[PDB]
């Protein structure tokens, strides 16, 4: 029932007690269920040690996956370049998932297309679908520039992207000079950052690999800055605020900081912003790039040093205190700019921060997961703060990188109780949070199912999530924050501090039992 | 309108190629009996014209096994396609996850680069073993091939057979590679028959099970936001009994009990007609639609089902009418004023594009156009007469075509899904979600359309439409 | 008892068993405990409509105050101008207490000093204290400027500050060129915001009063900006930052958010930035003056218009998207210069922000507190995003402003529920949430005492709080919010979704019970 | 080295004017006839001090948890002072404990015009009505009441007859003494007068030879529970905390006991001094920061009893020993050598010196905000020699002797703490603990060792230098 004056949703609808009973008796007379005494002896077998080494013995399994599959991040790339359509050969439905996908973390539209191959291109491929569809795409939403990669159909059956595309050209479909990258992606090979790496290094060469004897290293005074896969609007803005400050000539590969964050003011944009295909064409003739995300952009990295010359600097991921002040002191050399006083300012309110917050800071257990450079981040900004980063998880992680993790972890006295998991899911991270407890978790959506079944064994037990990453899909705007810089940093600071002092308020709330610690001040 | 719909439909496809342009213009139409004789469907998507349509592996893994509950769904290949679609579909279910329930969890084989060069086959059967160790409670096991393989030769039958008869479990084999069909609507299918050939004939043999003669089923409602929930409950105060409901919230028992029931109701036909049309052959038991999306269609297809049983279903029919009566003449009271007059376009998959216009026009909207991602020629059969004359009909619309059908008809409220909500939010049209319901809902029954008149006030008549041009211009 | 490896501290220390037996020993011993029973008929009593029509007849009595004394505000004035000291004449124990507050607030140092008045200047008045006060202050921490201000024992003797003032001056205790800025701030008048305007017009008499002669409107091509009571280092910046956005010159008469936010780099740093004095002895050649919160700077608005000759324009708090667009286009009238395009995309990433949060903010009730312009843009802002401001309360509120108030409200179908009560307390507003349950709260940190009694009486009684305003004294840094202009209504709209978010996640976390209910996405 | 020291005073004192300078030499010392104490503050300095009435609602009336306590007078002082001393307790806030709440009678300009005593009777009747559970009301006299000539005592006297409750009168106004101090003082006769007899002639109390109460312990963060647990593990029996988690019946009842546990000196010896003089119960001082002291009070305090306390005792100090030097072990090596300079306000600057020594730091500067040369007297027994001790120190004195003495660790409070942050210092809050505590006991020396370690080794005072400059 309803009274009209107060409408219910399913949540609190279905406790009305017509419906309980009803569901009572569905499970009782068709379900066949479980006994609930055989349910609560399974589940507090899953929270014990000894389910914890099953679960690590897994080899053909895999229980809810921290990561997504190469062209995800092909797409996202291809996002950041101006007036650039990102086109994936193979199957639709992957596209209708990137989309979603994006979709729901940006809350934003998300443009992409699919040539739609289907049985009868498996026998033969996919030439004839490529070829209408650049033309199709080309006509109806006038690119001036279209990006490929692929599906992992059109891999499997062994399209050759390079051919397809220059048949179209020749068969007169596209005009010739009409640019379309492309790289290969296959969703069987490492993850959604690897699909952003491949399609970078794609873009990078189709505008300089025939082109270099005119470049000169140098020549145009800029620094280039290869962000990687990034989900934080705020993360593009605060770099490029930052070398602004500064006064350094910059160019931005790949920003799609306009694109995912357009006005609704009467009218959609379908592109907006983004990398020049002209900045790419001459950014061979920059003093230096500078690689954002090393850990995934290791093609990149060889094509920039290999064709382009350069020499990359090894920084990490400007992230917390001391790799967002190294690289401002790389930036400072290569540009022979000085570091300028409003950020040796912002610096010093940064580290205020740190020692206003300290105190509730210090020794608190953290679980977390996410993309490599991300992690290691936030790995050595909690290090900085005095947090004790206990179980770090990378889906997509490798040896080599957790072999710098260690490094890192051992150089503090706070990583001693850490250990970092590769190739590991939410599901092995599950046993984790309940068998060496941390205080929360550090991560994005997916780990509410986690924290949901740390509460039903017990509030005593329940690990909090504090969400940073991607994706975010409960919670509006947060993909609008920062965490790079010391802006970043703040941020990270500010949300850390007070997902704990208000927990610790929850704890004490309970009037004549707990509230003797309610204080006002904290 | 009329001959300046038919005008508009031209000036779009004005931008196309022409082997294109020749294609999409079948798939447009204006309302007037047979689609047989007004447009075409269910035909592969132009390439590169951003279609909106999924996969036959959502269409299998997504809607139809997904959602039931006890057992165990394995995306098997690459880490994509159980990933974007882990909960993305609010199919809703009472249960533990983890323990007895499995709906928003994520297992998946994992395919690497090796499994693509030596086959995926062995790598299943220890993947069958290690969920037993870890997840003793479930039920059966169903695998879902993603595209690649079948593109390999992997043969996940024979692994099905052999570990099933091992373990005495029912493990269900579904060859729904989202490079088969040309929509979603292939998946159905491969998972209807996946289920009459693995599941369905469980119990042919039993007779325990004790039957009367109100047994029905409810089949091919998802109970998305528990829309099915919302539909029980009124079945059960009319005297029946709901055996089973395929799939929101079912269980795999109650899948196969269904053949016990004597009368099968059909929300989604487009899903399940298949496996409707086969339990009338094998087992001689009826099948009809219904629309529960409204007062005017519930109250009907109350009455439409009662007249299948006895006088006491009929006088119970009469007694739920009444009953609620009250609250949707309260609900119509408040919202139709608010509501009235105001035009909709919808574009969504096989079923709501016509099943849910009852409930705008019970609230005095007008549904100006609609369309469906993947339906058959049947669907549109019934979708002519639900529709007004001179209304726009669009098939598997593209990006470009819903566009720029928008800024022509000016619609009140667009409703659709998520790749084209923020679209329309930023050109100033209220938007509503047709398939998840925008987080809200149920919106079947009596208690749905509460929620469903309150959402619909809520997005046309909210203060932020009248602010989205800076009054300096 | 305490195991080294895991200390406690009080929470929770004091749970275990034997501080648990002590404490029931204690209690049974020796308090004299009114009985368990006899305190939950209290309790559910003070939760009654009953209970609520006593309260709201009080008259002599005020339980939990939403307002400070105006001293405080003179304070946090006098702050806002270079190298100046605030100077606060009578006893100590205020200015120790100011100073605290402060602190807390803000996490940094507050600089402000008294002159010791005691028992013996009761009798014979402070102008020994002011004497040597004022000759003190200046050769120990050396301001540029010196600015008076009255503890209510000050004020009650009688002391005349123009006299005393100018006796040291001319008996030499302080050179007759330093600036000795004065206003009488009396506690038992108004509130801390009263102290802001008159220091404020007290500074600005000093400084321009006597030179009008050779002052032409107009002169200087900028205009001037008066902030009032304001505690968040945001909303100076955002101010700042759009009018040079725009291309204006502008004066921000009294700015603190230097002094507020000095980095830690080793050093302490009493005084940083500030309105200069030169800025000040300027103001009337501006084109005119804005005054960022009209409702309480009346007595400020007076001298401007009738000395200046500043024809003030009626504005209200640029909070919000109505009326942020109506203080830019007024800017704009004024000094002539187009709203920019960065802007006006701000503004269409607010309306964005509100069309994807709309499902989940709409018909959301609230009850909120604050000073006077604060509080009616919050209700403006709810009102906008399809929100019900229920309960509206402003302890230092007068008819005037809750008749403006009563007409904004009324302009909308979202006011229909509302009730706006001036005069009243916390106290009265713990009955409101009791009676007629809101959603929410926005207020300061007092309201936490209010969320710790809706939850004794139940976890669906519970009206959560969300803090928005001063004094913030349990979460670290939200002094570094904003909250004016496009950018503080996108961090206000969300805060209030995701808190709604939140709530909503905790309400269905339960496994099997109402996590049918716990979407991954939202 | 002495002579070092005795420069830099003169040095700071030299940006004085000659009055302040002069005054200000006395209360400067390198360490009865060294250092003068409890004079009144030099004007414009910066001080920390706070007023009487701090000193009386803030201190000494408002941890009692059910009574409620009136700031008479304008909306101010209440509020800065709401809950803004962490004096814990058990309690239903708002039915029948009120600590952390503000009443007020929010005088306007009519009551100091026309006086506040007709406010004040209306007040009391609007709080029996609310606050049915109240066991006694006290009104706390901000500056203007003595200053515009009400008459609190009659009002009271009149109302607390009507009525049958107690209601005490305090005359703690802001301008009275020069400091907190008075207020300490003036809270001790009002309790004297109005309360503390209640129960003189009753005798229905049931008394034991091991009777005690807890004198000037306020409770901050719990400091005074994990105190209690001591002396009743010793097998004492504490019918009385005073003013932390306190009851008004625990106050009437304080007459009733063999022994008061003073720890607050300053505060509360007016009324043990008084106690000793009426009922012929006598008072000792105790200290129980860290282990050293808390263990030679434990054994000073049984010994004023009979062998089965001196027994019980034993098996406390010995039950807790592993538990303590676990604590030291794991924290001296981190915290040895380390140098704290200390600023607080009657109390701790001397009594914490001894839990420091325990963990190996070592006190190089105290100073008290309100001490008076009794206080001192105790203080130059447990400071070192050519140690740095300051009376009513000035905000440019503290920042200026910090600066060349360069103490490794300070504690002082809130006014203090974002300074020194600034200068790179690590700072330890001793009044409020930082949020943290309690630090009194066993139990407490665990947590002051955890938290005295965690600051001054935090990895934050690595970096306020960046790497550029
Ligand atoms: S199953 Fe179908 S697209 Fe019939 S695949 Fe699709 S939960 Fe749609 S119009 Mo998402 S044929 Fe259901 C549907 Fe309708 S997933 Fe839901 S909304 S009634
Ligand atoms: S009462 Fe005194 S200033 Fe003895 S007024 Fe002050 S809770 Fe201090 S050094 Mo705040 S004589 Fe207590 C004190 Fe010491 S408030 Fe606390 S910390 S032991
Ligand atoms: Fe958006
Ligand atoms: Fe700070
Ligand atoms: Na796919
Ligand atoms: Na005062």
């Amino acid at each position: 029932s309803q009274q009209v004056d107060k409408i219910k949703a399913s949540y609190p609808l279905f406790l009305d007690q017509d419906y309980k009973d009803m569901l009572a008796k569905k499970r009782d007379g068709f379900e066949e269920k479980y006994p609930q005494d055989k349910i609560d002896e399974v589940f507090q077998w899953t929270t014990t040690k000894e389910y914890q080494e099953l679960n690590f013995q897994r080899e053909a399994l895999t229980v809810n996956p921290a990561k997504a599959c190469q062209p995800l991040g092909a797409v996202l790339c291809a996002l950041g370049f101006e007036k650039t359509m990102p086109y994936v050969h193979g199957s639709q439905g992957c596209v209708a998932y990137f989309r979603s996908y994006f979709n729901r973390h940006f809350r934003e539209p998300v443009s992409c297309v699919s040539d739609s191959m289907t049985e009868d291109a498996a026998v033969f491929g996919g030439q004839q679908n490529m070829k209408d569809g650049l033309q199709n795409c080309k006509a109806t939403y006038k690119p001036d520039m279209i990006a490929v990669s692929t599906t992992c159909m059109a891999e499997v059956i062994g399209d050759d992207l390079n051919a397809f595309i220059n048949n179209s050209k020749k068969e007169g479909f596209i005009p010739d000079e009409f640019p379309v990258p492309f790289a290969h992606t296959p969703a069987f090979v490492g993850s959604h950052v690897t699909g952003w790496d491949n399609m970078f290094e794609g873009i990078a060469r189709y505008f300089t690999l025939k082109s270099m004897d005119d470049k000169v290293v140098g020549s145009n005074k800029k620094i280039n800055i290869v962000p990687g896969f990034e989900t934080y609007l705020g993360n593009f803005r605060v770099i490029k605020r930052m070398l602004s400050e500064m006064g350094v000539g910059y160019s931005l590969l790949s920003d799609p900081e306009e694109v995912l964050d357009t006005p609704a003011d009467g009218q959609f944009r379908m592109y907006a912003g983004g990398t020049t295909q002209e900045e790419m064409k001459d950014a061979p003739n920059a003093l230096n790039t500078v690689l954002l995300q090393p850990w995934h952009l290791e093609k990149t990295k060889k094509f920039v040093e290999g064709t382009w010359k350069h020499e990359v600097p090894k920084l990490n991921i400007p992230m917390g205190l001391d790799w967002t002040d190294e690289f401002l002191m790389k930036v400072s050399e290569i540009s022979g700019q000085p570091i300028p006083a409003s950020l040796t300012k912002e610096r010093g309110r940064l580290v205020d921060m740190m020692t206003d917050s300290h105190t509730w800071l210090h020794g608190k257990r953290f679980a977390l997961w996410g993309d490599p450079d991300f992690v290691m981040g936030l790995v050595k900004f909690l290090l900085e703060l005095g947090c004790e980063p206990v179980h770090i998880l990378c889906h997509n992680g490798n040896k080599r990188w957790k072999k710098a993790v260690d490094a890192i972890l051992a150089a503090s006295p706070y990583g001693k109780n850490a250990t970092v998991y590769i190739g590991k899911d939410l599901w092995h991270l599950r046993s984790l949070v309940f068998t060496d407890k941390p205080d929360f978790m550090i991560g994005n959506s997916y780990g509410k199912f986690i924290q949901r079944d740390t509460l039903h064994k017990g509030k005593e037990f329940e690990v909090p999530l504090i969400r940073i990453g991607f994706p975010i899909f409960d919670r509006h705007h947060l993909h609008r924050s920062t965490t790079l810089g010391y802006e970043g940093a703040m941020q990270i600071l500010t949300t850390l501090v007070n997902s704990i002092l208000e927990r610790l308020d929850e704890e004490t709330r309970g009037m004549q039992a707990t509230d003797y610690n309610h204080d006002l001040v904290r | 309108s009329r001959e300046e719909v038919e005008s508009l439909i031209q000036e779009v496809l004005e931008v196309y190629p022409e082997k294109a342009r020749k294609d999409r213009n079948k798939h447009l139409a204006v309302n007037d009996t047979q689609s047989k004789k007004c447009i075409i469907s269910n035909k592969k998507s132009q390439p590169g014209l951003m279609t909106i349509r999924g996969c036959a592996y959502a269409g299998s893994k997504g809607v139809v096994w997904g959602p039931i509950k006890d057992m165990i769904h394995i995306s098997h290949g690459p880490v994509g396609c159980g990933q974007y679609s882990r909960a993305g579909r609010r199919n809703y279910y009472i249960g533990t996850t983890g323990v007895n329930a499995f709906v928003t969890m994520n297992f998946t084989s994992d395919f690497q680069e090796k499994d693509i060069v030596f086959g995926g086959d062995k790598k299943l059967a220890k993947l069958i073993d290690e969920v037993e160790t870890l997840f003793p409670l479930n039920k059966g096991i169903s695998v879902q091939s993603e595209c690649p393989i079948g593109l390999i030769g992997d043969d996940i039958e024979s692994v099905s057979k052999v570990k099933g008869a091992e373990l005495s479990k029912t493990i269900v084999p579904v060859r729904c590679e989202g490079f088969r069909g040309v929509s979603q609507s292939l998946g159905h299918h491969i998972a209807n028959d996946a289920v009459r050939d693995w599941v369905l004939g469980k119990r042919d043999e039993d007779t325990t099970f004790a039957s009367t003669p109100y047994d029905v089923a409810i089949i091919g409602d998802y109970n998305i936001g528990g829309d099915a929930w919302s539909s029980r409950i009124l079945l059960e105060e009319m005297g029946l009994r709901c055996v089973a409901q395929w799939s929101g919230d079912g269980s795999i028992s109650e899948i196969e009990l269904t053949p016990k029931v004597k009368l099968n109701l059909v929300h989604c036909y487009r899903s399940m007609n298949y496996i409707s049309r086969h339990m009338e052959e094998k087992y001689g038991i009826p099948w009809m639609e219904y629309n529960f999306f409204g007062p005017t269609k519930t109250i009907e297809s109350l009455r439409a089902i009662a007249a299948k049983f006895d006088e006491s279903i009929q006088k119970k029919c009469e007694e739920v009418i009444a009953k609620y009566k009250p609250e949707w003449e309260a609900v119509v009271a408040k919202y139709r004023p608010r509501l009235e007059g105001k035009r909709v376009m919808l574009y969504i998959g096989g079923l709501r594009p016509r099943h849910v216009i009852g409930a705008y026009e019970d609230l005095g909207m007008e549904v100006v156009g609609t369309g469906y991602e993947f339906a058959h020629n049947d669907d549109y059969d019934r979708t002519m007469k639900e529709m007004g004359d001179s209304t726009l009909l669009y098939d598997d619309v593209t990006g470009y075509e819903f566009e720029e059908f928008v800024k022509r008809i000016k619609p009140d409220l667009i409703g659709s899904g998520i790749k084209e909500k923020f679209i329309f939010q930023k050109m100033g049209i209220p938007f509503r979600e047709m398939h998840s319901w925008d987080y809200s809902g149920p919106y079947h029954g009596f208690d749905g359309f509460a929620i469903f008149a309150r959402d619909m006030d809520m997005t046309l008549n909210n203060p932020c439409w009248k602010k989205l041009q800076a009054p300096w211009e």
